[PDB]
């Protein structure tokens, strides 16, 4: 359970559908979500924040997600010099997922036999 | 302009998490008087921009003085360069000069 | 008796009428009411994607619009979003009758589009 | 006649009563026997009859500049509340005037 | 016979509330706030004692005053104070210490229990009695057999029959 | 009575119930809450979901408790093995074709199907076949359909037939392919069309403006009142921080039962646009932001430099009683008397409360067997009140109307259209008078469009003569009712917010004010606000009244304050703050108390309780919240008292008795700023 990340389908569409289950289960209340409907009618988020200085790195959000959108990736080396660099918004989490997608998929090909 | 500076954007009762509406640039903020002025502005919920010439170790005490995002630190200030002065005041409605010798 | 009401003579303020959030074709009729919340109103942002994406970066909506609809034989299709059903979405059963390449049916989980030439047409 | 005088001394008259209480009987009799004649003399004078369950019978005169006086009339007869309205009329002459 | 939720630990909670000597504890007005040790300006605020109505979205009645003896349903609520947005992230900020304490933690079986708590703590209170549900249906569609009655269009006239 | 309450046994407990009650009502009187999907209290019984199945002794099958009547000495069992097996089986049948849609569904968190599956159902499924897939339907801009989630309870069909009256939905097809909707593409045109979203127990019908924005567990709910009309429907406001997310009705059988019109439900998005959040003073550059001290000083300077006869104060449609009594006392303390109301008939006499309120009350009107409407359109003035009128129609109450013919969703007899027809009815020329004379409890409802007329006194005299001849008001029954369409009018009539005789004379000879105070007024006439006058606007939306003002003082909306409002039956109700004040706005009575201090004559009250006590000192019924007095009836003495107003401004027997509401979806500044109301109008314009 490392740095949180947001994932896509192979087409390039976001997996997240703003169900707010990960926000409800979070014991630290480290997630803040706002949503409305997109211009094509889809149900998508407009804000998805994770306070990494409030997070406890439990993985409960990863368990609660029904579409495998939020994960905790294999990155542990993400120390910064300012605390404002650790208040992640939606764009940075998507950038993390776009960085770590192949490793996350390799990990999930094994861990889907157990979960 | 008159008293719209202190009233128009004032949000919250006035603590560390509140908003006063002041964006200020303090020149010579790491000095003796400038540090107290920066503490006085930031504790009421104002954004304070602090350019400095010295090393970061001598300016680290200004980082504590305000909430997240409200203390802005700009190292390698050269006051013979107008670009640094232009960047440091580009969002401020208050400028305070404590530079002396 | 009971005269008809003329709705076309009802005045609407021009500031309100020009600011109605509507939809492109997608999963609705084009031009129906789009639900919005208050986020972004202080910054003057009326668009969904601009509220969280900054720059000329390729949006997710522009990614899914480049994938063509998929021809499926039958009347109902099951959508998982993956080859492996454990790795995708909960299964969505999408109606395919009355659908064509021009007016396909869209998955509410994935945004993939499907149509069938099996409903006597 | 006191009824014609009841547009110059005061700006408004407010009557408070209970609908069923024994103490508001004389006030109700006064209103029933005198509202039409007090309104016929001046058709534009506001006479606010207001009722609530279990309240105290009271008369209130509003003068100019927002001034107000009150007299408690609970347990009074029709002649008695007539009298109290008449001293409400009398105090209206010694009030400052407005409008001009 | 007596059976009013007679199969759970709530039997052992109704008694232990009526133990002698402890069932008659009483304090003077505002006295419990003096010994509470919280700042005294907190008791200058106003409180509301009320039982919240059923949500319109659902049909169940469990969180209502229908099950008042089974479940505590009366609440204490306070007026809102100022909120604003965080400049860096946009999160909702507040300075209210009583922002969620009445809605999360304080529940009472009756109206008078919540009044007693407010009186001994020093809060000034207003009490709102909930609106009573009506169970009697309309005259039309009173029973299922009134869907098919003669009240739809009257008794049928037998004047279009053959031989009239 | 021959034992009008019969005794049944529910789980061996004796229960007394009224006669004609079902098994489900007997279970409810025993403290048991039977699961249900198709039963509703306000609809007719259907009996098709099979979830309410209980066991009755000497019956080998489970009975449907919603439909089965309760007999004497009946023994009901609700916790035997066959009842639990029945509940699990019916739930399993309900879930085999349902889509796995809970993450994307808006009912998730407040779903009857989810919670009943958790409690009365099993934890597994054994179904691995393909499901039924259904295309979605278009029903307009307010109702969103995902029809794969339909469970065929037919609550929507019964609602549209019985309460809304439009009867436009049906079930097409047969068997597994049964399908709810309209066969052709149609728009749901009822004003009460948002209530069916509440009535649907699943996420088949959800609210389109609300869609995908929030979950129900995040919302802080506040019980408030509705101010979009004069009925004052009881509502619940759900907010997330500073933002109101939705508005829902709540139960009040004396006011609104369980309904709410689409304007009162969907106008909340106008609270996010054109909001006044700062004080402004007009300078040479124009209106610009100023401090509260500067704005109060400018308003006080203009209010004091003018003569007292050149000051006018106009109350808006949404002003609470505290701000209105504050403005009234402040203007009267300066020696002014020119008070006006944006809702019209400002010179109407307010001496007896029975002459401008509904004496029968809203729930007491159901005991009337014949109803005569005079010059009103109740479908556009109060659609919830019109729904209760349709409910009265469905169980036998006959309706007649004197006025312009309108669609009311029930059949009525058009007696006439003008006051000439009213006089002919009073004389005896129309046979509807004999129908009124033989009625046990006749009722007359007079709308606000009659009171807005210049000859309203003669029309009210004719109505009083008709009520005297037809026995409308007698011993034991008072059937005379006057309704309103604005939230603030009855409180202003209660407190005496009316112009003085000198001010009425000065308006008659054409005097023009120089200072105008606009207490939330944006629909003022041009005769009342002259050009070149000094305008002080106090309000919450930037509109017609704020674009013209010199001093703008930002106040609170009805979702941000707790003010008193009185509906047209005389019931004192109150709002509650669901969100805090926006920006640098203030409480509305507090602005006037501060302004009275800056002028130089302080108001004698410094708190919300003290201004409410001042209101109770003027009229004592203000102190009794959520209740209505029985008003005094003075027979024909009141009509005899105002005969001078009948002789002057004589009757106009040719002008039709009409309703003044020409735009139902946009009636005030909040609904004019709502984009949802504009889409609602555009949907009715693009259908032609
Ligand atoms: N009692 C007093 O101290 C009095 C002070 N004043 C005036 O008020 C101000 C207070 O200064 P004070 O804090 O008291 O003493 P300081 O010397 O501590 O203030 C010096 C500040 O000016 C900065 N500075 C000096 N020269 C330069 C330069 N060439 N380029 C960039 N930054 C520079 C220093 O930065 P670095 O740390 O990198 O040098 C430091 O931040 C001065 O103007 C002083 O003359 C007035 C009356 C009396
Ligand atoms: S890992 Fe734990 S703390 Fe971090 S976002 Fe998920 S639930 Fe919250
Ligand atoms: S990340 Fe997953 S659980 Fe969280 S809101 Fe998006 S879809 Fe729901
Ligand atoms: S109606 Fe919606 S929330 Fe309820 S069970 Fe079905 S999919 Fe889930
Ligand atoms: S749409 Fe809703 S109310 Fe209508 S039949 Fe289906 S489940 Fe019932
Ligand atoms: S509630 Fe009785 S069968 Fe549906």
């Amino acid at each position: 359970r490392g740095e949180h990340a947001l994932r896509r389908y192979p087409t390039g569409e976001e997996r997240c559908i703003a169900c707010k289950l990960c926000e409800a289960i979070c014991p630290a209340q480290a997630i803040t979500i706002e949503a409305e409907e997109r211009e094509d009618g889809s149900r998508r988020t407009t804000r998805y924040d994770i306070d990494m200085t409030k997070c406890i790195y439990c993985g409960f959000c990863q368990e609660a997600c029904p579409v495998d959108a939020i994960v905790e990736g294999p990155n542990f080396e993400f120390s910064t010099e300012t605390r404002e660099e650790l208040l992640y918004d939606k764009q940075k989490l998507l950038e993390n997922g776009d960085k770590w997608e192949t490793e996350i998929a390799t990990n999930l090909r094994t861990e889907s036999l157990y979960r | 302009y008159s008293s719209t500076l202190m009233t128009a954007d004032k949000l919250g009762p006035g603590g560390r998490s509140s908003v006063s509406g002041i964006t200020a640039t303090v020149f010579g903020a790491n000095g003796f008087l400038g540090s107290y002025i920066v503490n006085e502005l930031a504790k009421r919920g104002s954004q304070v921009v602090c350019p400095f010439r010295s090393t970061e170790n001598e300016a680290m005490h200004l980082k504590q003085m305000g909430d997240l995002g409200q203390i802005v630190l700009l190292p390698e200030l050269d006051i013979r360069n107008d670009d640094d002065i232009k960047r440091a005041i580009s969002r401020s409605n208050v400028i305070i000069n404590c530079v002396g010798m | 008796v009971v005269p008809t009401f003329d709705w076309k003579k009802v005045p609407v303020p021009s500031t309100t009428a020009k600011d109605i959030p509507v939809t492109v074709k997608g999963a609705t009729p084009a031009g129906d009411l789009r639900a919005t919340s208050g986020l972004g109103l202080g910054d003057g942002i009326k668009n969904h994607t601009d509220k969280w994406l900054d720059g000329d970066k390729k949006s997710p909506m522009e990614y899914i619009n480049e994938v063509a609809p998929i021809k499926v034989k039958g009347l109902v299709v099951a959508s998982y979003g993956s080859d492996d059903p454990a790795l995708g979405c909960p299964v969505e059963y999408i109606n395919l009758k009355g659908t064509s390449l021009e007016n396909p049916a869209v998955c509410k989980y994935t945004g993939n589009r499907y149509y069938s030439d099996d409903w006597k047409g | 006649a006191w009824r014609n005088s009841l547009s110059k001394s005061m700006q408004e008259l407010r009557i408070h009563l209970c609908q069923t209480s024994a103490g508001s009987k004389g006030v109700r009799d006064f209103i029933v026997a005198n509202y039409a004649e007090m309104k016929k003399a001046n058709p534009h004078f506001p006479i606010l009859i207001r009722e609530c369950a279990g309240t105290e019978a009271s008369l209130t005169a509003r003068y100019d500049f927002g001034a107000e006086k009150s007299v408690n009339v609970q347990g009074a007869t029709t002649g008695a509340v007539q009298q109290q309205l008449e001293q409400l009329i009398l105090a209206g002459q010694s009030m400052p005037k407005s409008g001009e | 016979e007596f059976a009013t939720a007679s199969a759970d630990y709530s039997i052992a909670m109704k008694k232990a509330a009526e133990i002698t000597g402890a069932a008659e504890s009483a304090m003077g007005p505002k006295e419990g706030g003096f010994t509470a040790g919280v700042p005294l300006d907190t008791f200058t605020r106003k409180a509301r004692i009320y039982a919240p109505a059923r949500t319109a979205s659902q049909s169940g009645l469990a969180r209502t005053v229908d099950f008042a003896t089974t479940t505590p349903a009366w609440k204490i609520e306070f007026e809102p104070t100022a909120k604003w947005q965080n400049p860096l992230m946009g999160w909702t900020s507040s300075a209210d210490p009583l922002e969620n304490v009445g809605r999360s933690a304080l529940v009472f079986y009756t109206k008078e229990e919540a009044m007693r708590f407010c009186e001994k703590l020093g809060w000034e209170y207003e009490v709102t009695e909930p609106n009573k549900r009506r169970t009697q249906r309309t005259k039309r569609y009173m029973q299922y057999g009134d869907n098919f009655g003669t009240k739809r269009a009257g008794v049928p006239d037998l004047s279009t029959l053959p031989s009239n | 009575p021959p034992s009008d309450h019969l005794e049944v046994f529910v789980n061996e407990q004796p229960v007394k119930i009224p006669k004609g009650s079902s098994v489900l009502q007997a279970c409810d009187a025993a403290g048991i809450d039977i699961p249900r999907f198709c039963y509703h209290q306000r609809l007719s019984i259907a009996g098709n979901c099979r979830m309410c199945l209980v066991e009755v002794e000497k019956v080998p099958k489970p009975v449907a408790s919603c439909a089965m009547p309760a007999g004497p000495g009946m023994k009901i069992k609700t916790e035997t093995p066959m009842v639990k097996k029945a509940r699990e089986g019916v739930m399993e049948f309900l879930l085999i074709n349902h889509p796995l849609d809970c993450p994307i569904c808006d009912q998730g968190g407040e779903c009857d199907l989810q919670d009943q599956a958790m409690i009365f159902g099993s934890d597994r499924s054994r179904f691995v076949e393909a499901k039924r897939a259904v295309e979605d339907k278009n029903l307009g801009p307010l109702v969103k359909t995902v029809m794969t989630r339909c469970i065929q309870c037919t609550r929507c069909v019964r609602f549209a037939s019985e309460v809304a009256g439009t009867a436009e939905l049906g079930v097409t097809g047969r068997g597994r392919d049964s399908e709810i909707g309209t066969y052709v593409e149609k728009l749901m045109g009822s004003e009460l069309s948002g209530n069916v979203v509440d009535l649907c127990p699943v996420g088949a019908l959800t609210s389109k403006p609300y869609a995908f924005t929030a979950r129900s567990w995040e919302l802080k709910g506040t019980e408030s009142i509705d101010v979009s009309d004069g009925l004052g429907a009881n509502i619940r406001v759900d907010a997330r921080g500073t933002e109101v997310m939705r508005i829902l009705p709540r139960l009040n059988e004396a006011v609104n039962e369980e309904w709410l019109s689409d304007k009162g439900r969907y106008q909340y998005d106008g609270l996010k646009h054109q909001r006044l959040d700062k004080p402004m003073v007009k300078g040479p550059k124009g209106l610009q932001v100023a401090t509260w001290q500067d704005a109060l000083g400018a308003a006080a300077a203009a209010l004091t430099s003018a003569a007292p006869g050149e000051v006018r104060g106009i109350a808006g449609k949404l002003a609470d009683a505290e701000s209105m009594v504050a403005l009234m006392d402040l203007l009267r303390g300066l020696g002014a008397g020119d008070l006006a109301h944006e809702g019209g008939f400002s010179d109407m006499p307010a001496d007896v409360r029975s002459t401008y309120t509904a004496n029968t009350t809203v729930q007491g009107l159901e005991q009337s067997d014949l109803v005569l409407l005079v010059g009103t359109n109740p479908r556009w003035e109060s659609p919830v009140f019109n729904a209760r009128l349709r409910k009265m129609f469905l169980d036998g109450t006959q309706v007649g109307l004197v006025g312009a013919p309108v669609d009311l969703t029930y059949k009525y007899e058009h007696v006439g259209s003008d006051p000439a027809a009213l006089a002919a009815l009073a004389a005896g020329q129309h046979p509807f008078l004999e129908r009124l004379k033989k009625a046990a409890r006749p009722a007359v409802v007079v709308g606000p469009g009659v009171l807005r007329r210049a000859d309203r006194e003669a029309v009210m005299k004719a109505v009083h003569e008709l009520c005297g001849k037809a026995g409308v008001v007698k011993e034991g029954w008072n059937g005379f009712n006057v309704i309103h369409d604005t939230a603030s009018r009855v409180a202003a009539l209660d407190m005496g917010f009316g112009p003085s005789a000198a001010a009425r004379a000065r308006r008659a000879q054409g005097a023009q004010p120089k200072v105008v105070y606009l207490l939330g007024s944006d629909d003022y006439s041009e005769e009342d606000v002259p050009e070149g006058a000094f305008v002080i606007y106090q309000g919450h939306h930037g509109d017609r009244g704020a674009s013209r003002a010199n001093v703008v003082l930002p106040g609170a909306a009805y979702t941000e304050k707790s003010g008193l409002y009185v509906n047209f039956e005389g019931r004192v109700q109150q709002t509650r703050a669901a969100v805090p004040l926006v920006g640098d706005a203030r409480e509305d009575w507090a602005i006037l108390r501060a302004l009275s201090e800056v002028v130089g004559k302080r108001l004698p009250y410094d708190s919300h309780a003290a201004v409410r006590a001042r209101l109770a000192g003027i009229a004592p019924h203000f102190a009794n919240i959520d209740a209505v007095q029985t008003p005094v009836w003075l027979n024909g003495e009141y009509v005899k008292g105002v005969e001078a107003l009948a002789k002057a401004a004589p009757l106009q027997p040719s002008a039709p008795l009409t309703s003044t509401i020409s735009n139902f979806y946009m009636t005030d500044a909040i609904s004019r700023a709502s984009r949802t109301m504009a889409k609602c109008i555009q949907a009715r314009q693009q259908t032609k």
